[PDB]
């Protein structure tokens, strides 16, 4: 009748530094924190970062960027603290005018525009790569890298290329927490209902399986956990009653079932499958496809 | 002066890649802000004066 | 690339959404031949190898190199199937007929059947990166103190049919990720014996267990060493433990 | 002496060479920003 | 039929209704007295909705719509033509689903695992119902529930978020949408430390815990642990679930508007309205 | 004055760190703020001033 | 005159800390709401007084 | 005693070097203050 | 014998608490009398200056 | 103690000293209120 | 004491460069606004 | 009367700053309803009392 | 429940009951002065 | 002169991957930017030359 | 000295090649631009 969600009894130790294994221990810290209210639910350690290369070059850029965004936010505001928490919602670092194309701006909201969006390339590039190299240094394999990638292409799809194909800026998303939805609206809007395009389906057919996915990966962990199924390396190279209990609730309940190595594979694709679907149907948006609900009437998965 | 000391408070490695991000990234948001200007484009300027 | 049909309606998009039909076609081919590692051969209740070995076919041995030189381990293998493999078992066939259960046929606590089934995994412990046992008792685990919540030990552990039987002594503690997995009873006969956290509700007098009532802490199977506990014990205790949600409900009360 | 464990020798020699490159970096900085107000006074 | 280990596990009891009657398998399938009735609701709601498309004379899978009674027609039972079989599937659709949970909770307890996945499921068997029982009762018709086609359940989607202006400014919306984005992400990141552990570079040993621990603390400065990202993803899910629920169920009872106005309540406050700057001065 | 006991306070390195980040997008501030005003403008009004 | 003892109950480096970006952005938010009150905004101010 | 553990004389010299400097604050802020009511009188 | 809370009370946090509350209800009156055009100083002394 | 542990005496002082900063705080204040009641009344 | 253990004569010679360096800059950006001031006033 | 151990039922601590955090915003309350009516802004009140 | 306050219970009651007082006599007087100024009732 | 010594810095395999890295991005902008632009755009203008 | 694991053959051997190929690139480079002024000047 314990159910395994909170924490009951909490300990601690020396903080656990890390494990040299490659790594370069003086782009490590030194410095831990014990915060309980974590304890609770999770590890409490805010344990040692790792203070790199790449990712000082995300840092800085990704700063920039932030601040940038934030000083158009205060010219947009009057440089009235009051309209900046009054408007900040409503603010924006609007895209570039359609005249431009996609030659350079000629205008300042539309310069910062291009500028931020550099600085948001160099930040997330060199995150990208700043995961293959903490998976390459702990000696670890480059899932991660992979499947950060598959949300890099969605990202860029939508800011850079395309666009590019399209011929103008003007297409690429605002820097707003209110305008990044209207555009998402009038993209739809625009294009048909984009409900009608099939890999739009197929995106949202994989979130929400990657819910299903995960709160039953995590529920029959969680139920499991009695006999130690939380240590998953460990069942798959030494299986016991743990893994054989979960594939036979699932065999049992639908059929079929999967392994403690599995399970984990199933989940690295409906995650990815996210954006690679989404990716797609963004570029055939307006690219290949100026309306899809008529596409479907001729399709046939819509009536006439 | 005494400004050799400040490698005995910096490592070379996080205070050079430091720098380079800083100067790459000054340089290109200039270039920038200098090609949204009609004037000082030296590609529209080279453009107008041989007449293309 | 508007309005462009390569051949009848056929554009961009069409040959896009078949190619993602095959592809997600192939995953799914990979996806449920690599969740064959653990399982196959299908077995009928006999022990035998049965004619419907599924439609997808076991895939190729992988390899996995262990840690701490523990080997090499082969999956899909006979060696890691035999190694998991229960013998003597307590059981009696319920019909001639497939599909009907098979009952225990004497304590199944004790008999590791049931939902207090246990598997042979290896009488050796688990292990950190650096190669020391991962469950230490709390005082041989250096520099470890309850940061928070109630400590337990020293608090009466009640049980399924509301008697008491022991006080805790210990905590047994995950080191490199700080919790605590087991904790361990003093129990009124002179012995000691371990049972799961998750299986155990801290209150503030007490710790309540639910699963199992005050005959069975006797016959829990104990640890040959009192410092470490294998992957092999931690099952076997496991399993006995969360049987008693079942075969000692009829003496649960509240 | 030092939060890096460096000498004072090897940082004069690091602090030469680092400023040799500044000076070689402010030089075509300004060359450049000359050639250019004469190019198009920006004042 | 059976893993090389599913024999020790095939033993009787875990049984909340039944006994005997019914406690057997049929392949690798459990078929307790839920398994029958979830057969048997499932089973009878497709044919139900077949009969529906046959009527209608739809043949094509993704153009077959079964549509709910209309506005006007109220709480009332309908025509199995213009609403009866939607209602009846509805029904069954529930009664199936159920029937899953308490199926999934009879394995649970003859497996002896905890009751965490069927408490998922409810979530979702309960936001279902708040589209196609409660909102109706609640706005007054079973009309403005959602048809069972494929393309077209979308439709009402559209039609109902667009009554409301861009649904998007319904905060309960923007909660469930942050859950299932989180959701995602962090079962693609949890999917990918394992693999990279135990599926590691050539030549190398298999990693422990310890090394994801490590590579997410060198990433990110916090590892929340082997069981804390379980915890973390469930709750993750529900949340959304819960929200995705909240935001429906007030949609069209206490809400009538566009939604874009609710959030004027804060340019509105007077310290900071008549101001002129900025969006709104 | 003796301020130099800050030193003994907290670190060099650390406040080094936060006082050049604060002190670039300080400058940075400034001159965006005089660039948005038409005049202090420096590109606009050279432009004024020399055709152009 | 008692007042030197509270570094006894304070981290004088969290104080100090915190003092400064107390200080900091207390002036930002202060020099804002002149430069955004059209009277007290003394470059348009000044772009008045001399004119240009 | 002290929470934060400081010798009795450590705090009367942290706090008088430390006013010296809220003390150099004030007296730079009055000057700039009154700098301006000359130039503009804000109440 | 109100110096008896000092046992009850810890004076690092009452500092940091009582310091946040002051400063935040000094901006609070600060802002209510700017948002009233009368009490609005640097309105008013425009006004009362001629500019 | 029982809660702090805060030495007696020593929690006086404390007494003493942090009224001192109140009286300062306030007499502050109200100084501010007068000079302003008589620019601007309220009542 | 110290609590990051400079030593009374490192840190003064810290201080040392640390305000060279401060009145180099500060010093230069002074030469920067009065070319301001000459070329448009503000004030 | 008896009214001595409502401490012995109650933490201290706790009471005391839940009670100040009661007082504190109740009064916010009060005061914000009574500006709320034009009637009984007291601000409003002194510019009937003063022309101004 | 606190098992600190056995002794002390009569002090700490006693002193919250003064403040309360000071608070409750200043809360009075300015009751009182406002009702001349504004009457509420 | 001495700069042969930042190979006692940057161990060079991590190096090299970073500058190829800068130059193909920095290639693919500048040529992509002139591609934005009709009077440098080398295609477009040729077309017109040879007067295709 | 070194944080690298090289010495002063290794790192001079690895200055000449690296500055042989940046010669080798930048000279390439060069030739390009020339014939683009030649072909389209941008100043
Ligand atoms: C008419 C047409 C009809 C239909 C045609 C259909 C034909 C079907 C053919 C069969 C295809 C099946 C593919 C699935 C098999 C993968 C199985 C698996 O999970 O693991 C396998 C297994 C994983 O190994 P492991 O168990 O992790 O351990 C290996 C190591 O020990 C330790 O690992 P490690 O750390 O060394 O490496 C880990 C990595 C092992 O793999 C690798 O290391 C290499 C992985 C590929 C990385 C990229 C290659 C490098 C160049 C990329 C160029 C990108 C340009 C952008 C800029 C550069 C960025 C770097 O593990 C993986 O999981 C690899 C799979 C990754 C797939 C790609 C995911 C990201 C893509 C996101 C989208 C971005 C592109 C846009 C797509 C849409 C375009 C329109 O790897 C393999 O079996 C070999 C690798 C396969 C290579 C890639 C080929 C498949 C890519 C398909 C992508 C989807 C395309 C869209 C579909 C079509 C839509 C229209
Ligand atoms: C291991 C499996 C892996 C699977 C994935 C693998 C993916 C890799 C690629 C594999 C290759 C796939 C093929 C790709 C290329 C072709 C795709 C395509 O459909 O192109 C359009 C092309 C037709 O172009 P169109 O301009 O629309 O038609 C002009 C016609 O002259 C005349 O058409 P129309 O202009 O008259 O209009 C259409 C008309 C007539 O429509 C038709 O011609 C056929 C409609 C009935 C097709 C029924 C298909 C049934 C297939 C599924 C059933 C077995 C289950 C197998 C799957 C199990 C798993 C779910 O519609 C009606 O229903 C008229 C009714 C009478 C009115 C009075 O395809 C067709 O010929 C019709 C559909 C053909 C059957 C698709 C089978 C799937
Ligand atoms: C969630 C709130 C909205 C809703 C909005 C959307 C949106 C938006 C979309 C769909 C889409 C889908 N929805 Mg839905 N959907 C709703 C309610 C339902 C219900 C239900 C019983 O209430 C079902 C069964 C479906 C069914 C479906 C599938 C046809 C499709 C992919 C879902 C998926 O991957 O699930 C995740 C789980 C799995 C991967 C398991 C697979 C389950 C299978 C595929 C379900 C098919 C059901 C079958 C055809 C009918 C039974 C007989 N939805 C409600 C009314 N749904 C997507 C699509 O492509 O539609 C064309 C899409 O774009
Ligand atoms: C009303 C408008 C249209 C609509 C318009 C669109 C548009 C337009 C898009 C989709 C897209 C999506 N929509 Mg929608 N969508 C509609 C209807 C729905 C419905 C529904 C029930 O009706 C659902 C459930 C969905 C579902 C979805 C998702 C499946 C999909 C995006 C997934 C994702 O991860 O995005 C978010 C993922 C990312 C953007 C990844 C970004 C990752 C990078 C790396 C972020 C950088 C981090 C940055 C530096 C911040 C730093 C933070 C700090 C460090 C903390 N939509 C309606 C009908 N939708 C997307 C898609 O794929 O299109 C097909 C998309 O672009
Ligand atoms: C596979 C698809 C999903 C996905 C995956 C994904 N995202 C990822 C990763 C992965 C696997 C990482 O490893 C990486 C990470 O560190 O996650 C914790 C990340 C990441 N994706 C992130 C966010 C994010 N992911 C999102 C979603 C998704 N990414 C998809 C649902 C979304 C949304 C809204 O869709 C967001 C907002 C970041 C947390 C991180 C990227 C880190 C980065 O590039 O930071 C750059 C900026 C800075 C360092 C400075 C910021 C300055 C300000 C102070 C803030
Ligand atoms: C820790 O490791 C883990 C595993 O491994 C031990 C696992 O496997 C799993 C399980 C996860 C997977 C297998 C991954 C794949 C899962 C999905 C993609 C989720 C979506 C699933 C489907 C699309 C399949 C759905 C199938 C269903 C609902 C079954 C349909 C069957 C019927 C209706 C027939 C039912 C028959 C009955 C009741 C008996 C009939 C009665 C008669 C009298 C005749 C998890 C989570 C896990 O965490
Ligand atoms: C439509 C989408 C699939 C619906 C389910 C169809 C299969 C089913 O219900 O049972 C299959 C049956 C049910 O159990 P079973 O016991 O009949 O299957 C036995 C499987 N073997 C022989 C391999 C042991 O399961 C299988 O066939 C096993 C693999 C099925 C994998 C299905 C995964 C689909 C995921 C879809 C993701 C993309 C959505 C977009
Ligand atoms: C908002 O207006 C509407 C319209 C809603 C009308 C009002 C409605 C309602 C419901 C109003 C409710 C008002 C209430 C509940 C008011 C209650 C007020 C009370 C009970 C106030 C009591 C104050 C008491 C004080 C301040 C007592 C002590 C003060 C101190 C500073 C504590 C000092 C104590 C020490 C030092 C403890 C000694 C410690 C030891 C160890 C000996
Ligand atoms: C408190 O105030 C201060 C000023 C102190 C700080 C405040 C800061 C604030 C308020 C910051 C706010 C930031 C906000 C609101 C950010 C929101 C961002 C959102 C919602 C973004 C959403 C989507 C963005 C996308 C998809 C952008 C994609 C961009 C790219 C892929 C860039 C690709 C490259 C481009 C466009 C061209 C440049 C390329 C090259 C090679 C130079
Ligand atoms: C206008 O209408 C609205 C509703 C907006 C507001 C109207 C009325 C309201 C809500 C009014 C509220 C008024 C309140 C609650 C006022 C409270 C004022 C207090 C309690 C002020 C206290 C100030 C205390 C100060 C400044 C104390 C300073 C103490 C020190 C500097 C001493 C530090 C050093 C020490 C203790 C030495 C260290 C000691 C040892 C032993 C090492």
């Amino acid at each position: 009748e314990y159910q395994n969600i909170f924490t009951q009894v909490q300990v601690g130790g020396a903080p656990e530094m890390g494990l040299v294994e490659g790594v370069d221990l003086s782009n490590r810290t030194k410095g831990t924190t014990n915060w309980t209210l974590l304890g609770w639910f999770g590890n409490a350690q805010i344990g040692p970062i790792y203070l790199g290369g790449w990712g000082t070059v995300s840092l800085i850029s990704g700063v920039l960027w932030f601040m940038t965004i934030g000083a158009w936010f205060w010219y947009e505001a009057g440089f009235n603290p009051a309209v900046f928490m009054r408007d900040l919602f409503y603010l924006s670092l609007d895209a570039p005018d359609a005249k431009y194309g996609l030659g350079v701006p000629r205008d300042a909201e539309g310069i910062m525009w291009f500028i931020a969006s550099f600085f948001m390339f160099v930040a997330v590039w060199s995150w990208w790569i700043r995961t293959y190299t903490r998976a390459a240094a702990l000696g670890m394999g480059k899932h991660t890298a992979w499947a950060f990638l598959s949300a890099i292409w969605l990202w860029m799809v939508l800011g850079f290329i395309r666009p590019i194909l399209m011929g103008s800026w003007s297409e690429a998303v605002p820097y707003g927490i209110f305008t990044h939805l209207d555009w998402t609206n009038n993209f739809s809007l625009t294009y048909g209902n984009l409900f009608y395009n099939p890999f739009h389906g197929l995106s949202i057919a994989f979130l929400y399986g990657s819910a299903l996915l995960f709160a039953m990966h995590g529920a029959t962990i969680l139920a499991v956990s009695r006999f130690g199924g939380d240590r998953e390396l460990e069942q798959i190279v030494d299986r016991g009653t743990a893994a054989e209990r979960a594939a036979l609730f699932w065999r049992w309940t639908m059929g079929f079932n999967a392994t403690m190595e599995g399970i984990h594979r199933w989940a690295w694709w409906f995650g990815v499958l996210v954006t690679l679907t989404g990716g797609i149907g963004i570029l055939l948006s307006g690219t290949v496809v100026d309306n899809w609900y008529v596409w479907a009437q001729v399709h046939g998965y819509a009536p006439v | 002066s005494k400004f050799y000391k400040i490698w005995q408070v910096f490592d070379p490695r996080r205070v050079f890649v430091a720098q380079g991000v800083f100067l790459f990234l000054l340089a290109v948001m200039i270039h920038l802000i200098l090609l949204s200007k009609p004037d000082y484009n030296w590609l529209d300027v080279g453009t107008a004066k041989y007449g293309r | 690339m508007v309005g462009v049909n390569f051949f009848g309606d056929f554009d961009l998009a069409s040959l896009a959404i078949w190619s993602f039909w095959g592809f997600l076609a192939f995953l799914i081919y990979y996806l449920q031949t690599e969740n064959m590692r653990e399982g196959y051969p299908l077995e009928m209740e006999d022990g035998s190898v049965a004619p419907n070995q599924g439609l997808f076919p076991v895939p190729k041995p992988k390899t996995f190199k262990l840690p701490n030189g523990r080997g090499e381990i082969v999956m899909p293998s006979a060696e890691n199937e035999a190694a998991h493999r229960r013998n003597d078992l307590a059981l009696a066939r319920t019909s001639v007929s497939e599909g009907f259960p098979h009952a225990p046929t004497g304590n199944a606590l004790v008999d590791g059947v049931g939902p207090a089934s246990w598997v042979p995994r290896r009488d050796e412990p688990e292990l950190d990166a650096h190669g020391h046992n991962k469950i230490m008792p709390m005082a041989l685990a250096k520099g470890f103190n309850v940061t928070a919540g109630r400590d337990p030990r020293g608090l009466p552990v009640q049980a399924a049919d509301l008697e008491v039987v022991g006080r805790v002594s210990e905590l047994w503690v995950d080191v490199p990720e700080q919790m605590v997995r087991y904790l361990e009873i003093d129990l009124n006969s002179g012995k000691k014996r371990l049972v799961p956290m998750t299986l155990a509700k801290i209150w503030a007098d007490r710790v309540r267990v639910n699963a199992i009532a005050s005959d069975s802490f006797e016959n829990i199977p104990a640890t040959r060493s009192a410092s470490e506990v294998t992957k092999l014990e931690e099952d076997k205790i496991s399993g006995y433990v969360a049987g008693g949600w079942l075969y000692d409900a009829d003496k649960r009360k509240r | 002496l030092s939060f890096t464990g460096l000498s004072d020798e090897q940082a004069q020699e690091l602090h030469s060479v680092y400023m040799s490159g500044l000076w070689l970096f402010v030089t075509i900085a300004v060359i450049a920003h000359i050639a250019v107000y004469i190019w198009r006074p920006w004042l | 039929a059976l893993l090389s280990f599913e024999r020790k596990y095939r033993v009787p009891g875990g049984t909340l209704v039944g006994g005997n009657l019914f406690d057997f398998w049929v392949g690798p399938f459990y078929v307790g007295f839920f398994g029958v009735t979830t057969f048997f609701f499932a089973a009878l709601g497709t044919l139900l909705i077949l009969y529906g498309t046959a009527m209608e004379g739809v043949w094509n899978p993704q153009l077959i719509s079964i549509e709910p009674p209309s506005v006007e027609n109220g709480l009332a039972f309908a025509p199995l033509a213009e609403g009866g079989l939607w209602q009846l599937i509805t029904i069954c659709a529930l009664g199936a689903f159920i029937s899953w949970a308490l199926r999934e909770v009879e394995i649970c307890r003859k497996l002896g695992i905890g009751l965490h996945i069927p408490f998922a499921f409810s979530f979702a068997i309960l936001a279902y119902a708040v589209l196609v029982v409660f909102r109706p009762l609640l706005m007054g018709s079973w009309g403005y529930a959602f048809p069972y086609g494929i393309w077209t359940h979308l439709d009402w989607v559209s039609n109902t978020g667009y009554t409301y202006g861009n649904f998007h400014y319904n905060p309960a919306h923007m909660l469930g949408i942050s859950f299932f984005f989180t959701t995602a992400l962090a079962l693609a990141l949890h999917g990918a430390l394992v693999l990279s552990a135990a599926n590691p570079e050539k030549g190398q040993e298999m990693k422990t815990a310890d090394h994801e621990d490590t590579f997410f603390r060198d990433l990110v400065g916090y590892s929340i642990g082997t069981l804390g990202i379980h915890r973390l993803g469930l709750l993750l899910a529900l949340m959304a679930v819960f929200w995705s629920a909240v935001c429906m169920i007030i949609t069209g009872t206490i809400w009538f508007d566009q939604w874009s106005n609710w959030w004027y309540w804060w340019v509105e406050l007077p310290w900071w309205v008549d101001i002129p700057g900025g969006v709104n001065g």
